[PDB]
């Protein structure tokens, strides 16, 4: 009863304290930069192996290698420079909405409608690739993953729950539970030490991973929030929605920065990540193409349309020589 | 991971013998095979090498039509048939392992060895020195040296270090001039540039004496070298 | 005389059509439908063959416009040879289309497993094998030789030729018109019969037209395959048969016969593929 | 010029054969999704084939294979994973006939019968409708009328007419009568004519995807 | 209604963070953005020499 009126007035309190810690816009401090012009992305490679349309898609950290899942049934490995698949992996289920690439290279991660992370070990003997871990716990699909290290892995569910697992003991060590919608997305910070993640609740909660509980809350959004991605020094984030519009937020200024929208865009988001020195912000949308938004003059600086369907994936190499999307084409695309 | 191979013992020169490599532990029919013999009082040679799926077919210049190379892969075994078997093919013969993707480590593992035994352009990689004396805790670097640039166009160095110590098979130690096998001490390190490359072991422990081979990969047939004997 | 010019440029016009709307088609396939389905790759050969059958139209015409063979022994040993091979390289591809049509209504769970893009690549390399069985003898036999007046070249045997051009007359007709027919007709007949039994074309009156549309398209591929080669046929049954004297009328009408033997070249990418509902997009 | 790269190339190769043959193998195979109200007949209807959040169950019939995709078993935002079935050959959609009075729950039947029939990605997919319990809506209308879920009902009493009435309801919930078609079947345990009654259907939607593919259509 | 305890006492939580002026962590992005120019390929167009695709 009036624990709901003090509720209200601590978020009455959180707001009008940050208005208070507000002065003046993004926009209007950028408006001194030189704009980076109209850039020009032409496709470069086309990884053409999937048969279903491309749900998940992550990098490795050389840069080269990069791991796709389709719901064909099949995750693959290729190499992007001379489009060779290194690896095809079979999938014990064709429901596949995620897949992860361990920093190390020796583990790939993947899950779907199954409620289950399956941990594949690339490298081992007898030249193949075995699942080395299944990891059951979540009580709906899994919606991302990301390796914190070849031990620590982060699963975000469709039930309201993200988990922090060790993969050897093969069971959850943290459960942050703070949502309410369907979490749909997850980044984690440059240091692996703190998290984002975005829900259907239209909220996107920033976790710290050592102690387990819930930092601070964004919102903003009027719809659900698909797509999440740090700031490279790992002070901002980027989301996308499905009301068509990208936000950057603030985790010391703790309140949305800018807002990335389009009149001619009413297509929700579906992936977003920046570049190498986050002057770039690459969003996907349904409307089968990219755009390249100026991240801090918040114009939209380039358009990356080569794709028949819409762009489920998309990623930045971490030494930012390219950008990958997937799509429900079943086909990858490399720019740069 | 097991390669056992037979179909050795005494043979009539001019006749045909094959030898039969039984795999078990590992996905044989994703590995190319490689044959690789070694005289018995010289260095490792290579003789055949059958890729995945049997698409794929070598043979050295010295076997090349007397030789012929299959694989069975449902019965996971691998076959060399030998026929005009004259008494230069009398050799210790190998089965060698090899998988090639992208950061893969090909050659990785060799079997026992049959002991076949017969009454009686190419790149030349030289090992200058063939006899070291070592003491242990020390540091030693065997070199190497290539009549072509073993570097390619696209910054991969093709140069193979195998070890080979008594009475045993060979095993690999470095693998593209710079990385380490699975199991290998980090005692042992590459580096060199286009025909000059250079073996280092620091902190010499014990049990590791033997000969060290000196392969390139950059073109077949594979020519390993003569091979670098460290004594206590 | 004017019809001697009149005849060459009915030639040339049904030549030019038949180029730029194969040339059209198959650009159009390479470009915006890639031969990604299991179709697709019968459409792209039967417009190849017919761009190539159409090419040999301004041979006909020169030969025809100065009545000689100007181009000797080196290229009509080849170009009758080209004639000959993509005629029945067009008509079996048309066959296999009927055929592919015909399992995928009638037989579902069979056209499952058979009909595949991979297959289809197989079954049109098959075809192209095949009618190089007529592609090489005529080849190897397509002598040039001395006519009348200067120069012609045909097709010329050994003894007897009483025995060796009919047979050839007749197995091309049996080859290439009887077997064709018979297999088009009946399979669009039970392919229109099996489509009349489908819950998804019986009532709601769109759905009616939808099915009178579709019976309607296939009735006229094969009103134009028949309209097309039945005259040049039956036309050489009854020269081979019954004798006739030249005249004006005879030269006029075999020339509009192969006319329209080569119209339904022409034409057949109107039917097959801008009459396509995937080609609509 | 491609010096170890070539065993990599031919590995790649193979590997897209595999790839290949794998996809083949999968496109001779017929998906259906499997969707109901709780407490439906849409486990008892597995049962009737020879036979965690998704559920598989294969089984052939008449060398045609089917992959059934039972999803009830996951409590979620289902616009968040439902456009992963697109493209499935047909939903199969179990209404009980028993729970017209029960609650009530014919209306709930209903509202999810339109959302998912009318739904952006099911736009022409064809919905094979199972009216389970038959046998056990005999007795419940001898007592119970069907003006009680039905206000605006005038007819007789009987199974003759109440099941075709509420077929009738279920079936004009569709906008699209030109593109999707709905197949009824009450079900019956007798010789397992459901099996033939879903190959019947799944044939027909065969007939018409290849009819698309072919250009005919 | 357990949960209304564990929101207000998450929200309390929440409020007590010391927030930073919008002007300085707009400075340090662009800081940051500028300090990176030049080590940004899909920024300034490398050379074909370079690029590896
Ligand atoms: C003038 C003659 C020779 C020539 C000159 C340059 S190239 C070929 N050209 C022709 O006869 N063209 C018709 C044939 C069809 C046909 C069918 C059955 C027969 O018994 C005889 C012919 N062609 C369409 C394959």
């Amino acid at each position: 009863d009036q624990l709901r009126q003090e509720a209200e007035q601590l978020k009455n309190q959180i707001r009008d304290a940050r208005k208070a810690c507000a002065d003046a816009t993004l926009s209007q401090i950028t408006n001194n930069i030189d704009p980076v012009g109209r850039i020009q992305m032409r496709t470069r490679r086309t990884l053409r192996g999937h048969l279903a349309k491309i749900y998940a898609m992550h990098w490795g950290t050389d840069s080269r290698l990069l791991v796709s899942a389709s719901q064909d049934g099949k995750l693959i490995i290729w190499d992007s420079y001379t489009t060779n698949k290194v690896h095809a992996i079979p999938l014990r289920s064709s429901w596949v909405m995620t897949c992860a690439y361990a920093p190390s290279g020796n583990y790939v991660a993947c899950g779907g409608l199954d409620n289950i992370c399956s941990i594949y070990n690339l490298k081992t003997r007898e030249g193949n690739v075995r699942v080395s871990r299944e990891l059951a716990g979540h009580t709906g699909y899994l919606s991302c993953c990301r390796f914190l290290d070849d031990n620590q892995i982060v699963t975000s569910s469709g039930d309201t729950t993200c988990a922090l697992w060790d993969i050897e003991t093969g069971q959850q060590t943290t459960t942050f539970t703070g949502h309410t919608g369907d979490v749909m997305s997850l980044s984690l910070a440059p240091d692996t030490r703190l998290f984002v993640s975005g829900a259907c609740d239209a909220s996107a909660k920033l976790w710290d991973v050592r102690e387990g509980m819930c930092r601070q809350t964004f919102t903003g959004h009027e719809s659900d929030i698909n797509a999440i991605c740090f700031f490279p020094n790992g002070n901002a984030f980027a989301t996308g929605s499905d009301d068509a519009t990208c936000r950057l937020f603030d985790l010391r200024a703790d309140q949305e920065l800018m807002t990335y929208s389009h009149d001619n865009i009413i297509c929700g988001i579906t992936s977003v990540s920046f570049s190498k020195s986050g002057r770039l912000l690459l969003a996907g949308y349904d409307d089968f193409n990219c755009n390249v938004w100026d991240a801090l003059k918040a114009d939209r600086a380039g358009v990356l349309a080569g794709h028949d369907n819409r762009v489920s994936c998309l990623g930045v190499t971490d030494d930012g020589m390219a950008v990958a999307t997937g799509s429900w084409d079943s086909f990858l695309k490399i720019w740069n | 991971v097991q390669l056992v191979e037979s179909g050795g013992g005494l043979v009539q020169p001019g006749g045909s013998r094959k030898l039969s490599c039984s795999a078990s532990g590992f996905a044989f029919s994703s590995f190319g095979m490689h044959w690789v013999r070694q005289a018995p009082e010289k260095g490792l040679e290579w003789v055949a090498y059958i890729s995945s799926g049997s698409g794929t077919i070598y043979y050295a210049d010295t076997v090349k039509g007397r030789f012929t190379i299959s694989r069975d892969d449902p019965k996971n075994t691998l076959f060399l048939q030998m026929t005009s078997l004259r008494s230069e093919d009398t050799a210790m013969y190998y089965c060698v392992r090899s998988i090639y993707y992208y950061g893969s480590s090909p050659f990785d593992f060799w079997g026992q060895g049959t002991t076949l035994t017969v009454s009686s352009s190419d790149i030349v990689m030289t090992q200058a020195t063939s006899s070291v004396p070592v003491t242990p805790g020390e540091s030693v670097s065997i070199s190497c040296r290539s009549s072509k640039s073993l570097l390619h166009s696209n910054g991969n160095t093709y140069l193979y270090w195998f070890l080979q110590r008594p009475g045993q098979s060979p095993q690999l130690l470095i693998y593209r001039m710079s990385n380490l096998a699975s199991g290998v001490p980090d005692r042992f390190s590459g580096s060199g540039s286009g025909t000059a490359f250079t073996l280092t072991i620091s902190r010499l422990e014990a049990e590791d004496v033997g000969v060290y081979y000196c392969m390139q990969h950059l073109e077949y047939p594979l020519t390993f070298g003569a091979g670098t004997k460290l004594e206590l | 005389l004017a019809l001697a010019i009149a005849i060459t440029a009915l030639y040339s016009i049904v030549c030019v059509v038949g180029l730029f709307g194969n040339f059209l088609v198959m650009y159009v396939i390479v470009r915006y439908t890639k031969m990604k389905t299991a179709t697709n790759i019968y459409i792209f050969n039967l417009a190849l063959a017919d761009a190539l059958a159409t090419s040999t139209l301004p041979f006909q015409s020169v030969n025809y416009l100065m009545g000689t063979w100007p181009f000797g022994n080196i290229l009509c040993k080849i170009v009758i040879s080209i004639d000959y091979y993509n005629m029945f390289t067009s008509i079996f591809t048309l066959c296999t289309m009927s055929v592919d049509r015909y399992i995928a209504v009638c037989h579902p769970v069979k056209a499952l497993d058979f009909r595949t893009p991979r297959n289809a690549k197989i079954v049109n390399v098959c075809n192209w094998i095949l009618s190089s069985a007529i592609g090489l003898p005529v080849m190897f036999m397509a002598t040039t030789k001395y006519r009348q007046g200067s120069i012609d070249c045909t097709l010329t045997f050994s003894h007897p030729t009483w025995y060796w051009e009919n047979l050839l007359k007749i197995c091309v007709f049996i080859f290439a018109f009887i077997m064709p027919v018979l297999i088009i007709t009946v399979c669009y007949g039970l392919m229109i019969l099996r489509l009349k039994s489908v819950r998804m074309l019986s009532g709601s009156k769109e759905k009616d037209r939808n099915l009178r549309r579709i019976t309607r398209m296939v009735l006229v591929v094969v009103a134009v395959f028949i309209v097309c080669w039945t005259p040049i046929h039956i036309y050489v049954i009854i020269k081979a048969l019954i004798t006739i004297p030249e005249t004006t009328f005879q030269t006029v009408s075999w020339h509009f016969c192969i006319a329209l033997g080569y119209t339904n070249s022409c034409l057949n990418p109107v039917l097959y593929a801008f009459l396509d509902e995937n080609f609509k997009r | 010029l491609s010096a170890e790269d070539k065993a990599a190339v031919e590995r790649s190769k193979m590997i897209d054969r595999n790839l290949r043959e794998d996809g083949e193998k999968a496109a001779r195979e017929v998906k259906l999704l499997l969707l109901g109200a709780g407490e439906s007949g849409k486990s008892t209807i597995v049962k009737q084939m020879k036979i965690t959040g998704i559920v598989e169950t294969h089984f052939t019939f008449k060398d045609l294979h089917f992959k059934m995709f039972d999803v009830g078993g996951q409590r979620s935002e289902r616009k968040k994973w439902i456009h992963c079935f697109e493209g499935v050959t047909a939903i199969i959609f179990c209404v009980a006939l028993s729970d017209y009075d029960l609650v009530n729950r014919m209306h709930e039947s209903m509202k999810l019968f339109d959302s998912i029939c009318n739904n952006k990605w099911f736009t022409d997919t064809s919905i094979i409708l199972f009216l389970n319990k038959k046998d056990l809506f005999e007795e419940k209308i001898k007592k119970s009328p069907l003006t009680i879920c039905y206000p605006e009902y005038a007819g007789s009493n009987t199974y003759e007419e109440a099941a075709a009435y509420i077929q009738c309801q279920f079936e004009d919930l569709n906008k699209r009568k030109d593109t999707k078609e709905i197949y009824t079947h009450f079900t019956c345990a007798t010789d397992t004519k459901n099996v033939q009654f879903v190959f019947d259907a799944v044939t027909d939607v065969i007939i018409k995807n290849n009819l698309k593919d072919c250009g005919l259509f | 209604i357990a949960q209304a305890r564990k929101l207000v006492e998450q929200l309390k939580m929440e409020a007590n963070i010391d927030r930073i002026k919008v002007s300085k962590a707009a400075a340090d992005l662009m800081a940051y953005c500028e300090a990176h120019a030049k080590e940004d390929p899909l920024l300034t167009p490398v050379p074909a020499s370079e690029n590896p695709f």
